[PDB]
RNA sequence: UCGAAGGUGGGAUCGGCGAUUGGGACGAAGUCGUAACAAGGUAGCCGUACCGGAAGGUGCGGCUGGAUC
RNA sequence: AGUAACUGACGCUGAGGAGCGAAAGCGUGGGGAGCGAACAGGAUUAGAUACCCUGGUAGUCCACGCCGUAAACGGUGGGUA
RNA sequence: GUGAGGGAUGACGGCCUUCGGGUUGUAAACCUCUUUCAGCACAGACGAAGCGCAAGUGACGGUAUGUGCAGAAGAAGGACCGGCCAACUACGUGCCAGCAGCCGCGGUAAUACGUAGGGUCCGAGCGUUGUCCGGAAUUACUGGGCGUAAAGAGCUCGUAGGUGGUUUGUCGCGUUGUUCGUGAAAACUCACAGCUUAACUGUGGGCGUGCGGGCGAUACGGGCAGACUAGAGUACUGCAG
RNA sequence: AUCAGCUUGUUGGUGGGGUGAUGGCCUACCAAGGCGACGACGGGUAGCCGGCCUGAGAGGGUGACCGGCCACACUGGGAC
């Protein structure tokens, strides 16, 4: 399935703000409980627990599915950490949220699995879907009348999309040349500490 | 701007008429980073004097790992107390693949893509003793090539001097991006 | 070595004769 | 030893004790509780400990240990035994499983339920 | 008896070479001439040369050091020796200190470094590793 | 003629039970002694033989993995 | 060890096998001073099937055969450079 | 998939409290949103360049799938919290009831037993048992040992067997090179392609670590035929026990 | 091997018989051979493989699905 409790809550406990706009996390940086607030013996393996817990929950991917791209990422002739990062970038939610149509990664999931969105013209309704070179993302012609799809359409002024996207007309068509690299990924957290815990 | 690992804090006991006397010791790895290592042994009566003695300790004795850009030269093999211990070059983007004492001396000398595997005797000390003499056993191609006295073309392989040469150009190109 | 092993090897050599010697003539009519 | 030693006579690795040689291959085996009764544990635990000799389909007599809180066995009660060893009594090797056949779940349970065989309470 | 004359000699090179010492005479072969010629090729031995004894001939290799007295070769080991011997094909040759040493191979075409036998693509027998 | 099943006979071999009987392991609390560890109060141990409630004792040969000189 | 006249690799190890193998012990026939398991007393001791003391049979010895073990130890197989 | 947005220096209530206050917690209540899958309606397949010399021919099936209907409306549990190892407080029991993979916890302050709040890991699954491999270099070919830790036979002679000093020629048995045949398909790996993704399937290479046929090499090991005296044995002269 | 000896159509030959075909496959006669400490003759267990699981590899476990070969059809024998 997918994560049903408040997203605060984790965000709050990690330590580190996933939204990055939240109000109720800042005030309180310290994880929850009881002993939330007590001090924590300092062990790595602790580390990148929490490091593996915030990469994998930022998205909303589970722990079958994610570890399942760690091996997919491994077994390529690049580098395991580059090639998981691209792995994770390239479903329809990401994008979607990084196109600047969704403001909730569990919002763009919740939009992009109800059938509003078309890739190379045949009706996708999949979270998990990873685009690839060179492709193009439309939006079924019905609902551009929705509510929320106009209200996303007309804030175009958020924090610009990557390279590699361009959301070009009016129309919303979304074109995606190239796979992004790390640069170009520009997301948060360390990423050797995963390979690390993958791999004892 | 070091690097400190601490692997082993044992409290050891004498025996007296009166009844026992109690002090503890640490085993303390310091190094850069960038492949210099030191293995201090500190004794004191609390742990942080014994840590602070086994800091100051190793930093008396630091020596040189032979690393090509990111791995040691060559497969290498340790004796040391009882300890034996193997060291294996890997391909970029491996890892560190080691137990707790070799880890934490290998993290410490900044290589970052190696096999080590440790064969007897699991004491930390001697463990860390036969890492560190592996380590001092390993040789680099210039000197090599200047003992057996021919160009170094005719002593290394071909892909070792390849993964050399790209490693001082990344170098190169790491001194120019910083320099601006 | 130590002579607490040997101690061991004894007692029990010692307990397997005693035994033998006790059981002599019933082995004998058994085993012909 | 030289390689023509080991060309003539090579390597013989250890043998495997086989363990809980009653179950026959099987992960559970099914008795019927001849005896149950209690018996007190080494030097330094004390406690009564619920066991039961109990007679399984492999027509082997054995002794399974009872847990939780309490229990309603007695002589002639369908058991299923499973493996499992508690190094408190050196001779029992099997436990009882709480909640198959005759044997109920404990009673006013309500954390690690599973183990102990009580239903999620509505 | 002497069951292992190329395993004697390198046994010799090697005691002579941990106590520093200059020179070492050994009985004449062929094969010790021939491992000899390989070992001065590579840097490994200062000379070598033979010299007619009372009843064959002998060979005396002059070792090598450094500035500072640092040893030439830092080891010796034969690989396939009488009992167990050790056969290598032209795609499976091996590599000492990841290739910074010297595997002396016999191949039908003569007595090669395992460089010249990979370039040559030829196989045969590992006599020794000298590194 | 060959020929399955069957009948008769003396053996071979692998197992279960068995009145009675020997040793082994482990047990909160029992009785008898003091054998070994410091020259453990007679140095200890090894092979063999005899003897004794029990540890054990003694004869013959051997060892130092024995203290003092 | 010296000479090196002679043969010309005839060398090394050796599964099983065979032989030799302290002392005690066994068979037959002798011998028997001293010593001395076992067995008797005396002493010590709470008790002493022991240590110490007085006696004392087998044995120790010889001939011919058995057994085949020892802390049979340098707790360290043989050959070579 | 069991919902998404915003929502207070952040309602109760539970539980702790150092009696100040904190956690649950933006969580809940609240105003909008979209309906994934199920629910109710309508249409409706490919698989069939098929079969048949008769105008018919789909078991799956009125199924997959599309177009609509009002509504968040029908949808979460299981282990663990001494240390190895992600995660603590109160209460009841006191060597009792009980826990436990190792060491081991319980006798009036238990983070270890049981119940509550809190937390962590997974999530249509979560735990337990059984079996095999690993870690185990712990049968050690790769890759171990034998003075005192387990391990040199009480000592020799010798059968089969294993191994062998310098050198000349030949064979090409071991070894090595090349070429050809074979090593079914499926499986594995690489690449591509197809079903909305995936699992799944197809196509094309590689893999198929071996065997046999022809041809080449002769350093090393081996066979055959010679040579040498440095190993080994004998001969002569002396020596100690 | 806490199973060291086994075999008398048994090993070879000849003249016949039989078969789709070679052959002690069968028969009459002659010779005394043949196997074994690289384990004969006995006892226990088991369908074999492509593959599957594990492992860095060597190795260890395995023969479920799918595919190939063999053996069987209530137990034993026989032929059309």
């Amino acid at each position: 399935a997918r994560y049903t409790g408040p997203a605060t809550r984790k965000s709050r406990r990690l330590g580190v703000d996933l939204v990055g706009g939240d109000q109720s996390f800042e005030k309180r940086p310290y994880p929850p409980g009881q002993h939330g607030r007590a001090r924590i013996k300092e062990s790595e393996y602790r580390q990148q627990l929490q490091e593996k817990q915030k990469a994998r929950f930022s998205y909303g991917v589970m722990e079958k599915q994610f570890r399942r791209y760690y091996e997919e990422a491994n077994r390529q002739p690049g580098k395991t950490g580059d090639n998981l990062l691209r792995i994770l970038e390239s479903r329809l939610d990401n994008v979607v949220y990084r196109a600047g149509l969704a403001r909730t990664r569990r919002m763009a999931r919740q939009l992009v699995s109800h059938g509003h969105f078309l890739v190379n013209g045949v009706k996708v309704d999949i979270p998990s879907y990873r685009v690839s070179q060179y492709d193009i993302i439309d939006v079924k012609e019905k609902s551009l009348n929705t509510l929320p799809f106009q209200i996303a359409r007309e804030t175009a002024g958020e924090r610009p999309i990557p390279s590699w996207l361009q959301v070009v007309g009016e129309r919303q068509r979304i074109l995606v040349h190239q796979l992004p690299e790390r640069a170009q990924i520009d997301v948060p957290l360390t990423e050797q500490l995963i390979v690390e815990l993958y791999s004892k | 701007n070091y690097i400190e690992r601490v692997v082993s804090i044992n409290r050891v006991s004498k025996v007296v008429k009166g009844g026992r006397r109690f002090s503890f010791t640490a085993l303390v790895i310091v190094g850069d980073g960038k492949g210099m290592v030191g293995v201090g042994y500190g004794k004191a009566k609390e742990v942080p004097a014994a840590i602070a003695k086994g800091v100051e300790e190793a930093r008396k004795n630091f020596f040189r790992v032979p690393l090509i850009g990111s791995t040691i030269t060559h497969p290498v093999q340790g004796e040391a107390a009882a300890g034996v211990v193997m060291l294996r070059p890997a391909s970029p983007g491996t890892g560190v693949i080691a137990g707790g004492a070799a880890r934490a001396v290998l993290e410490c000398a900044g290589v970052h893509d190696i096999l080590a595997k440790s064969l007897g005797s699991d004491n930390a000390i001697n463990v860390v003793h036969a890492t560190v003499a592996a380590l001092k056993l390993l040789q680099r191609p210039e000197e090599v090539a200047a003992r057996r006295g021919l160009p170094i073309e005719d002593v290394a392989p071909a892909g070792m001097l390849k993964a050399r040469r790209e490693s001082e150009a990344l170098a190169a190109a790491a001194a120019r991006e910083g320099s601006a | 070595g130590s002579v607490i092993k040997k101690r061991r090897k004894r007692m029990s050599k010692k307990k397997h004769r005693k035994l033998l010697r006790r059981t002599r003539v019933q082995r004998r009519k058994l085993g012909k | 030893p030289t390689i023509q030693q080991l060309v003539r006579k090579g390597r013989r690795d250890k043998i495997a004790k086989v363990k809980t040689a009653a179950l026959k291959g099987s992960p559970q085996r099914r008795g019927v509780c001849t005896r149950v009764y209690t018996t007190t544990p080494k030097k330094p635990n004390s406690a009564l400990r619920k066991v039961a000799r109990v007679k399984l389909t492999s027509q082997v007599e054995v002794t399974a240990y009872i847990p939780g809180e309490g229990h309603n066995l007695q002589e002639h009660s369908m058991v299923l035994v499973r493996g499992g060893r508690v190094k408190d009594l050196p001779g029992v090797r099997y436990k009882i499983i709480r909640g198959s056949l005759d044997t109920q779940g404990v009673k006013n349970r309500k954390q690690a339920r599973s183990r102990y065989g009580a239903k999620k309470e509505k | 008896t002497m069951t292992d004359p190329i395993a004697d000699f390198l046994t010799r090179l090697r005691n002579a070479n941990s106590a520093y010492h200059d020179e070492v005479t050994l009985p004449h072969s062929k094969l010790k001439a021939n491992i000899a010629e390989i070992l001065k090729r590579e840097g490994y031995i200062s000379d070598y040369r033979t010299e007619d004894a009372r009843v064959g001939k002998s060979l005396v290799v002059q070792l090598k050091y450094g500035p500072s007295r640092e040893r030439s070769i830092a080891g010796l080991r034969r690989v396939s020796k009488p009992g167990l011997r050790v056969y290598a094909k032209s795609t499976n040759l091996p590599r000492v200190l990841g290739g910074l040493g010297v595997a002396i191979i016999s191949t039908s075409s003569g007595l090669l470094t395992d460089r010249q036998a990979a370039r040559q693509g030829v196989g045969g027998e590992v006599l020794a590793y000298v590194w």
